[PDB]
RNA sequence: CAGAACACCUAAUUUCGAAUCCAGCAUGAGAAGC
RNA sequence: GUUAAAACUCUUCUCAUGCUGGAUUCGAAAUUAGGUGCG
């Protein structure tokens, strides 16, 4: 259309928080020195994966809500096509008109990230049985994203706030049952012209 | 490559920025005070923007007062510098934010932001060179105060040598001779310039003093002045962090002058602890000679003698320092007995840095003159122009230094395995001042520690780590004390086994066994040789020594 | 679909201590207290609730005679049929009960002090070994929110059984010095899953 | 317009990479695949010639550069993938230059 | 930069191709003595000296070739970056040392070894670096030094690698990775039977597989890309085909699941792992007939192959 | 001309006997495998430098693997970390299962996973010790058979 | 040429930093001008 | 000096879409703020 929805999402983190690493080699480089690597750039910041974490807020309140919509975490599962979130994150025969950014973090791993050690107490003896180091991302530190909603529709700005909401609930990624990922979102949307920088 | 952030007169803010592409290095981010601005210092710090590195020469304000206000903003990575100047930084930013507290001034950076400025505090001691985002960085000594070092940077577009402060003859706790590289220097960032008295007057007036001092280098070298000429009456330090300085160069002897590396004061040096033993000695009338930091005695614990000593007609007054406008030190000094000494000063004079220029191994390229007096910074440069150097002044402010690799073999047996032009070779990698590969045809034209065997020290080890002397955790910590330097090593290992005086215990972990006492310390005199002989050693062989017993580090 | 909302209110009664893990705020500490707390980097306290949620449970159910899995022996794998490993995890199904850190009310000035701990000789009597940790006040406050995403109907009772054994034993560390009896205050609420769609 | 070759090869900048999907009840890892991905700060190169060129070629192509630098180039772009920076050298040449 | 003398920035000749060459004493423009002494010119300004030299003022760098030095000479009061001199002694020493701003580099230039050596070591000794002259960039991505006879030195034997924009220098962690890479690429391309001697299945009729397939073609099972795979599986054999099917259709111990793609639609768990054995006994009855006749039964479904 | 590698796990494709082989052809015509070539290469680094295992039958290791993989003492995990510290040479491998092995003093641990089923503690003991020796016969083959075991485990 | 504020004595040391699962699918293979 | 010679299988169309490195593990286990001194 001759309209596009930009929500510039920024994030600040309440709890620790840990997304862990997906390069073998950096990850294989890493376990040398920690058990548990943070998802991190080559250029020394921190992307977070934030389109499954929208897709499956979004999925989960819906379901609740009673609405037809897929359940694409299922193994080897295919989108339909027909649901709200099919609409706006994609499905296999058309793409989605959301385009979520990764999170990348305004500040330097030497900065946000550190490195921890958690341990494994014993029920009995209340020993160390097991120990393990692995990296955080320190409370207070602030990513940014972009959604790029290509089609905008009215109930886009609604959903993926309400998604926002519900990953602040739940968490962001990685070790959420033990309190890690627990965040704050902003939100500061704009529907800018799709013919903008051509002038 | 090189950008002067207010380098001038160091006042509102001071830092050298030596972007080389890779890395925004950083130097000297200090802050002068005059005695409003802190809003131009903020927007200069923001103006700096992201840098990877704060070197850090020495530990004054003037070079190090920024450093936990560029963590406030986050523009910092990194923040090394020597464990001297590390902890004097220490005592300077919790007594800086006190004083930024106590005047009522809009406090520049937090307490919790000095703490997390020592997250990221990293140390090296001098002659450590390191490969930080491929420049090379060496630290040397430049005599000016304890941990004090000028900055060797050899980026791939040239040799950088930041001077900082260089010191005088005068200073007697160091080596008068500031250690240089050895190698080539393309470009100097030089910092421009600004005792038998003292005693025959401590005489016309004890047996008939109050000396403002500075409580880094200056106090310890009128201290260390007084320990060399004992002479009848007393000497009192009422000074708190002149007292823990005082106490962390007698820690940190080990970075001083190479004689007073074996105490050091040779005790008879009565610190005043509390302010009730300040104000004893404040009403007491004994004639004594009372040595104290407060700067230029307009806030400290001077202030609880001055009067007693100011309206005294037999007192005298020795300002062995600078004192700068608006003090009350200088409204006593000028007038509105009173004595000034010039020979305690830690700055060198200009013939010092005509000293410090002529024994580099080669001229260089341009001498960048950046703080200290304007008149004195155009004199000393005409004297720069006058030796055929060339200067550029932060007021009036170019070729290229490529260092090339050169392969120097043949190139034409070449093959394919993995779509991959690999040739195996074996050769050697000189070094000149151009990185060379040669092949051996070239070889061929070319051609205080103790000591114990290699076989010696891995049984001695090996023995205390069974008796449990020797621990992972010591050897982890000794490798980090080692891997800062060899002098830091030194220092941790002899603060670890010296014998407390009061208690009687030393820091080694105590044996696991039946052995006496007698026992025990041979053991802790066995440990001691044993790791000092290791520190003797190579750091790679040092490595395959320790990770025999600790795998780790 | 219904979740399941624990607000609990920790009141700390006797003094709290929970190390730092983090290494670099360790090296940092270790030069002014010998055993620091844990801390944020927004200056609040932390300290784990899952573990010692779970050890609660795990050594309460295995004490009256239940299938429960032992997940404090090393390496141990965590059977995913007991009810441990349906409320807090196992190896194939995550758990229900997403379990927050506690985050405390106040800044670290304000609730955290610097203690200084000794060593006697027994026959001596005197102080031969000295040392300084960080350790918590009593009185202050930490919160967190349980969170249960698939409840059933006791899973609130068998949080507020562990939460009793924790006012029991003790949370964090220095248990048997006497550190870490704490109090707790639950408010429960059943929430639904949809309520922030608009 | 020129395909966007590397600098470097694929040793320095192509990492394989662990991708997940997830059961959205039960938080459990169900599917597991690898890919390569080309890391961030790798540099491009491009050459777009221009033959008869007309006053608005650079400013379309700026613009399309502008598209790319908010939508991104290649696959998985709702995902975050491929967002980029162009910087552009433009340069008016005649011809014949080779006509030495 | 200097070639031996080519000078680019341009490609100015002092004394090869496309140049204003510079001749001296004792392309496309020659400059010589019409410009004379005390007088600049421009191209980078160059002014000529006499001797008994040139001097170009660039962007960056101001260069000056010497020449022959017999007698005062005359030298430029500005600004000297690098200093080009012959050398075939102490003549030269002053013409140096009465020049202000002394260089950076000086250059030596047209003589033999021992002379060069030797007035090479008196400028060192004055303090000015010499350099005594006789394309893809090089990059050490090494890592320990020594210091034999003057030389900062480093025994290492290595490979050189040979890109189009650079020559890279690497150790045997290099070798020992590609090598590890290459033999697990090369160990990939060959399973122990393919393409050889046709090798206990079960059997069933023609129109059942035409069912089950057909079926297990509609609810996606049986997919283009698993009946692709299957044809290029049975092509290198029979028991190629058997490795490939007890691949598929293994259920994983850990996590219980298959690689066949689950069918469509509202199967409960029995049903869906009775339709995935029935894919399984249905592909092994048809590797038991020719490859004619199940490329007649797969045509019907997958058009490629 | 002369191989200077033995033909082993020589696979069948059709009427081509066939071995996938990388290797140096040395003209001395020599063709030797990667070991001489690290025989060669620290022969210079230390020449260059100074000018300036028990016996288990394939049987037996192959029915322990599985029987150690059935209770997770060697895991895919384990078996790949062996794969590639043995890829690095036969010392390299000696020290990393010497590491996974060792009983730590303190703790009391060995690295090893532990087996899944109801076993007296003596029972676990021989199972490690059965580990060790195991994998400690697999350094001594040759890569080709050592891959040709822990395929079929770790694919 | 810069910060400066009733008494002690002590504020050290050690151990763990590992283990395991998964790495699969599916769809498109054609048109048109010269 | 070849039924020679002369003429480019050229133009148009992004390997794209669908999938969150997730799950399992409490920095806790050792150690009295003791001694010193007259309400
Ligand atoms: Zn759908
Ligand atoms: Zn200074
Ligand atoms: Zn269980």
């Amino acid at each position: 259309a001759k309209t596009m929805k930009k929500i510039y999402v920024t994030m600040k983190t309440l709890s620790p928080l840990y997304t862990g690493e997906v390069r073998r080699e950096d990850k294989e480089a890493a376990q040398k020195r920690v058990n548990f690597p943070v998802r991190k750039t080559a250029t020394n910041k921190v992307l977070i994966p934030f389109k499954g974490a929208l897709r499956s807020a979004l999925e989960i309140m819906l379901k609740a809500k009673g609405e037809n919509v897929c359940d694409t975490g299922e193994s080897r599962a295919r989108p339909c096509g027909r649901c709200v979130t099919c609409s706006l994150f994609g499905s296999m025969g058309r793409a989605g008109r959301a385009s979520v950014d990764f999170l990348i973090s305004n500040d330097t791993k030497e900065q946000i990230v550190r490195e921890s050690t958690h341990l494994r107490i014993e029920r009995q003896t209340k020993s160390a049985s097991d120990t393990f180091k692995g990296e955080e991302v320190i409370e207070g530190a602030t990513f940014t994203a972009t959604i790029t909603i290509s089609n905008p529709q009215e109930k886009d700005l609604s959903l993926i706030q309400s998604a926002l909401k519900f990953i602040e609930e739940n968490g962001i990624g990685g070790w959420l049952n033990k309190g890690y990922g627990r965040v704050s979102f902003e939100v500061k949307s704009e529907d800018v012209a799709t013919d903008r920088f051509l002038k | 490559m090189i950008k002067f952030i207010g380098g001038a007169s160091k006042v509102t803010g001071s830092a050298f920025l030596l972007e080389t592409g890779n890395a925004k290095i950083l130097i000297d981010c200090g802050i002068e005070q005059e005695k409003d601005n802190n809003e131009i210092i903020e927007k200069k710090i923001n103006e700096i923007g992201k840098a990877d590195i704060c070197i850090l020469t020495h530990a004054h304000l003037a070079a190090s007062g920024l450093v936990p206000l560029l963590v406030k903003k986050r523009k910092v990575n990194k923040i090394i510098s020597t464990p001297a100047t590390k902890e004097l930084c220490r005592l300077l930013f919790n007594d800086f934010q006190r004083i930024q507290e106590e005047n009522n001034d809009i406090p520049l950076y937090s307490y919790d932001d000095i703490e997390s400025s020592f997250e990221i505090w990293d140390e090296i001691d001098d002659r450590n060179t390191i490969e930080l985002f491929d420049t090379k960085i060496t630290f040397y000594n430049n005599s000016h105060i304890i941990g004090s070092v000028s900055v060797f940077i050899e980026t791939h577009n040239g040799n950088y040598l930041f001077s900082g402060d260089i010191g005088s003859k005068l200073q007697q706790l160091m080596d008068y001779p500031p250690d240089m590289p050895d190698g080539n220097v393309d470009y100097l960032i030089l910092e421009s310039t600004y005792r038998d008295r003292l005693l025959e007057i401590a005489k016309t007036t004890c047996e008939n003093v109050l000396i403002p001092s500075f409580a880094i280098g200056r106090l310890q070298e009128v201290l260390y002045t007084f320990s060399n000429y004992n002479f009848n009456f007393p000497v009192y330090i009422d000074s708190p962090m002149g007292s823990k300085v005082t106490n962390l160069i007698k820690e940190y002897n080990i970075y001083l002058k190479k004689k007073l590396r074996r105490d050091l004061f040779n005790n008879k040096y009565i610190a005043i602890n509390t302010s009730n033993q300040s104000k004893e000695l404040s009403n007491s009338k004994e004639p004594a000679v009372i040595i104290s930091a407060s700067g230029m005695l307009e806030g400290g614990r001077i202030l609880n003698h001055l009067e007693q000593i100011k309206n005294d007609e037999n007192s005298t007054l020795i300002f062995v320092g600078y004192q700068a406008q608006n003090t009350r030190g200088r409204k006593i000094l000028d007038g509105e007995r009173i004595e000034k000494l010039n020979s305690f000063s830690a700055h060198a004079d200009q013939d010092e840095l005509i000293d410090y220029i002529e024994r580099l191994k080669y001229t260089p390229y341009k001498v960048f003159l950046v703080h200290g007096e304007k008149e004195q910074r155009e004199i000393l440069a005409k004297r720069i122009i006058s030796k055929k150097i060339r200067v550029e002044l932060p007021e009036n402010y170019e070729i290229l230094i490529e260092k090339k690799v050169v392969l120097n073999i043949n190139t034409d047996n070449m093959c394919n395995f993995a779509s991959y032009r690999l040739m195996p070779f074996s050769g050697f990698i000189v070094e000149k001042d151009r990185i060379e590969i040669n092949d051996k045809n070239w070889f061929d034209m070319i051609w205080a520690l103790p000591d114990m065997s290699h076989d010696k020290i891995i049984e001695n080890i090996e023995y205390l780590f069974n008796i449990k002397i020797l621990s992972k955790n010591r050897i982890k910590e000794f490798w980090e004390e080692f891997c800062k330097g060899q002098k830091a090593a030194i220092k941790y290992i002899t603060q670890v086994h010296r014998k407390n005086p009061n208690t009687g215990r030393r820091n080694w972990n105590p044996p696991e066994g039946d052995f006496t006492d007698n026992e025990i310390e041979k053991l802790y005199e066995t440990a001691y040789n044993t790791l000092l002989s290791l520190i003797k050693y190579d750091k790679n062989k040092v490595y395959n020594i320790l990770i025999n017993f600790n795998p780790k580090l």
